[PDB]
RNA sequence: AAAGAGUUUGAUCAUGGCUCAGAUUGAACGCUGGCGGCAGGCCUAACAAUGCAAGUCAGCGGAUAAAGGGAGCUUGCUCCUGGAUUCAGCGGCAGACGGGUGAGUAAUGCCUAGGAAUCUGCCUGGUAGUGGGGGAUAACGUCCGGAAACGGGCGCUAAUACCGCAUACGUCCUGAGGGAGAAAGUGGGGGAUCUUCGGACCUCACGCUAUCAGAUGAGCCUAGGUCGGAUUAGCUAGUUGGUGGGGUAAAGGCCUACCAAGGCGACGAUCCGUAACUGGUCUGAGAGGAUGAUCAGUCACACUGGAACUGAGACACGGUCCAGACUCCUACGGGAGGCAGCAGUGGGGAAUAUUGGACAAUGGGCGAAAGCCUGAUCCAGCCAUGCCGCGUGUGUGAAGAAGGUCUUCGGAUUGUAAAGCACUUUAAGUUGGGAGGAAGGGCAGUAAGUUAAUACCUUGCUGUUUUGACGUUACCAACAGAAUAAGCACCGGCUAACUUCGUGCCAGCAGCCGCGGUAAUACGAAGGGUGCAAGCGUUAAUCGGAAUUACUGGGCGUAAAGCGCGCGUAGGUGGUUCAGCAAGUUGGAUG
């Protein structure tokens, strides 16, 4: 009710709106290194964290998750992926 | 730095109970009474006894309500 | 709901005054606690060696 | 910024500042990390003027901290 | 706050002079005393201890014209100052600057020095003070402004300097009309009618 | 750098209670009206009328279409060389602070001591950078619904908005070899050149990006302490440990799936009542007891409940969403709101203020600065609510005036007083003068060190001029006239203060003992005054006196008080000697 924070709520969902984007595509990179590391497809584990990996740190730069949420997937999907042998 | 204490349990897998007494005195009568701590120490290598006498330190939470762990075991 | 006294040397207090009361026994009377004080509604008389009273 | 800034004791008419080091989060009252010396505008014979205590201002202007516009111009009295 | 009102009836109370009077003379002629202040004072009884400390508080309190607000306060720098509370209380009533304008003497009495000091006539280091409760310190001028010379009452005092007797812990330039505040006294340059010690007795009864 | 009095008896001593004198208070209330200073002011209940968070032109687009230079008409007039200057919808930053309240919370909230597995804008040092493109969208134009507020449909357009690409050690992962990820411009000036030295280019400043260390702030963990109750004794099932995974900035049953059957508790778990905690405050000789208004640190809440988003930081007091209760506007279409901010209302109540002034100071917020904001604050109102100070003319004399008396009919009583003054007039009144709260800011000269071009621009000192105080003055000085200022409670006692006049177990008093039934020092009064005084009294509360919960420091044959007696679990305590030990103890040091 002052025309400060009717701008902050209203640029506020654009940043939701926005964000929700780039939080989604690093959650659906992450499943399918998953996926590939549940389905014993050692050849497509490689083929998703090679996708996977420029976009966690891509978005992790900009902030929408933090720099050790995205250094802490990196470090355990690797883990898996040299479990599988 | 140290404490040391009786055990009093071994029943957790990987975890120790110690009793650590003390003697405050009282703080209106200036009796000194005997007064109790049952922490939850480590032992990962799974081996004080219910009766030994060891000394623990303090370390990083290594559960819910377990953050001592075990140093050595002093007697037996 | 408690019995109080009205200490003048005479008083109008007629049956649903609005008095304030406040404490103090008075030894003779079995079972009060209070004196209505005098002054938010009634003073009257001459008293003269005063309070709480009226003022020539 | 952590900041070095006058505090208002004394009383009514009569101010009285303290070279508080603070948050500059906090109020101007309350909760400080030091205070430097002080700073007494109704001076008069025997009453200093300023204590500012050139060793621990020496200190958090090597921390990084921000002296007002006022501990800036009383600093410059050395 | 001062006591105002009559005089004359103050002094057949405690029984000596307290000097509370109006012009040259002595004390207790003109106003035929022999008897008591009271509703019948004309048959006595039990001059003994409670009524005598508070005879011997009630002395010192109407001479020097504190009322028990201040006086009580007295107490407490007596108590707070180490040694001797007795003779502490009666230092802080002579270093009083309106009880230091009647010993030097440019006063007729106290409740002429309180009125001399309250209109703004001494100085004491060359200002003004008008306070009749300023605590004068060891070696404090305490002159005149020269406003208030030439108004005559204030020379008109000055003659029993002489005939009181000599203060002799001060001393005082007549042709300025500047005393000097030398010292504060001790408990034997003041006079023998008080009992020092009587008013530290009515203090926890 | 520590005092006791009163009251059980016919009297006594003892035990024991009550009552009192005392200090305090966010005080109320009864009585009056002088001042100043510094403070303090909804303790109770909530529902709220109407007036406080927003700055940056460094992003477009509007507006002005400068005065100027013209031109046409001729000083009426529109277009212009140019088009000034100044003003709002994107965006960065702030809104998370400051301000309020104490409902919830009995514990990791708070206090004290320590820890390790972490985040932290702005600020300060470093280190390496800031290369090149792209797609939108808000404004705007337009249409639809609406009485409007307001929504919701298309069509344009910009950026320090947003997204790829490029690069990157000093970051991330793998820690083998390798892989992985940023950014943005703007502004002031510039001599040599590429040309429309629009721009590039150099260079300054403010930015931006990566990162490390600091400073600040925060989050986590541990141990000890933290109200009353056993007429609450058992509580717990993610409960307690383990492993695998997940999640978090970070440790962790934080979550999850399974294995295990543990975990807490008579040293008081659980339940129930109550209550924000602390420095402190009040009492006290101390020990303690009571309490947490003001001021300060922490916590929680922001109509009630659930939640998240954005962000460095919120699960957000003048943010969003949802649910609920309530309230308001309506043109029935549709909407809106939250004073535990400040002022103010109604309400409750014994009781607690002004719909004030200014950003001048010291903060804080944006800004490059000018500044613009700020009920923070500094200040003015109101109020004896506290506390401190002050204010009401003479070092005399019978003229013992009256009025007030009793005869002690001369005397006591106003008892070294006045109406005369030679009278000191501050405090308030009027007038005149005058500090300090002011450091800074524009400017236009100068030196300086950046710089490559000490060109220039900017930056830091310097002297010049100019300028800004809400309080509005404190303070000083004059003049007027004693002129404008006294009340309140007691007076039987223990208060070393004390005749009468009415009234007569009535009226009434009283904290206790008690008073009063015909001479009343106790009730109600002019013969006349002991307090203490702008106070004074009485209610309430708090501790004290209380050695009356006794740790300091008490008792139990008969005053209250030894279980009806054993036996025994926990516990509490334990003879003597030598040794070691070093938890209690003791000394010193350090934090």
């Amino acid at each position: 009710n002052t025309p400060s924070a009717k701008k902050r709520a209203k640029q506020a969902e654009k940043r939701r709106s926005h964000n929700a984007s780039l939080r989604s595509m690093v959650r659906t990179y992450i499943k399918n290194v998953v996926k590939a590391i549940d389905a014993k497809d050692l050849e497509k584990a490689q083929a998703a964290f090679t996708a996977a990996v420029p976009v966690i740190d891509r978005m992790a730069d900009k902030g929408i998750i933090h720099k050790n949420k995205a250094a802490r997937h990196k470090s355990r999907l690797s883990g898996h992926i040299k479990a599988l042998s | 730095r140290t404490l040391t204490g009786r055990v009093v349990s071994d029943k957790m897998d990987k975890t120790v109970t110690v009793l650590i007494e003390r003697r405050v005195k009282h703080p209106i009568y200036g009796k000194y009474v005997k007064r109790s701590t049952k922490l939850h120490a480590h032992d990962e290598s799974n081996q004080c006894r219910i009766g030994d006498l060891v000394t623990i330190r303090e370390t990083r939470p290594l559960a819910k309500t377990k953050a001592w762990t075990l140093v050595d075991i002093v007697e037996r | 709901e408690v019995s109080s006294y009205i200490g003048g040397e005479g008083h109008n207090l007629q049956e649903h005054s609005v008095v304030l009361i406040r404490g103090g026994r008075v030894k003779d009377l079995p079972g009060v606690r209070y004196h209505t004080v005098r002054g938010s509604l009634d003073t009257s008389g001459v008293k003269d060696r005063k309070q709480r009273s009226k003022y020539g | 910024m952590v900041t070095i800034r006058l505090a208002r004791g004394g009383s009514k008419k009569r101010p009285f500042y303290h070279l508080t080091v603070t948050n500059s989060r906090n109020a101007r009252d309350g909760r400080f990390v030091e205070r430097i010396g002080f700073f007494n505008p109704v001076a008069t014979g025997g009453e200093v003027r300023l204590s500012v205590d050139q060793e621990r201002a020496t200190y958090w202007l090597g921390q990084g901290a921000q002296p007002s516009e006022r501990v800036a111009q009383l600093l410059k009295d050395a | 706050a001062r006591y105002i009102g009559p005089k004359c009836k103050l002094s057949r109370r405690e029984g000596t002079d307290l000097f509370l009077k109006s012009g040259a003379r002595a004390l207790d002629s003109k106003c035929k005393a022999e008897n008591v202040p009271g509703q019948h004072g004309q048959r006595r009884g039990r001059l003994s201890d409670y009524g005598l400390q508070l005879r011997e508080k009630q002395k010192v309190r109407r001479i020097y014209g504190v009322l028990e607000r201040q006086f009580r306060g007295y107490y407490q720098e007596a108590s707070r100052r180490k040694g001797s509370t007795g003779e502490n209380l009666l230092q802080l009533l002579e270093c009083r600057l309106d009880n230091v304008v009647y010993r030097m003497g440019f006063g007729s009495t106290r409740s002429e020095s309180r009125q001399l000091v309250s209109h703004k006539a001494i100085t004491v280091n060359g200002q003004t003070v008008n306070i009749p409760s300023y605590q004068v310190k060891a070696g404090d001028v305490v002159a005149v402004r020269e406003k208030s010379k030439n108004q005559l009452r204030i020379a008109q005092a000055l003659e029993l300097c002489g005939q009181r007797g000599r203060v002799e812990w001060v001393e005082v330039d007549l042709d300025k009309k500047a005393g000097t505040f030398k010292s504060a006294p001790a408990r034997s340059d003041l006079s023998a009618d008080i009992n020092e010690n009587l008013i530290v007795e009515l203090y926890s009864k």
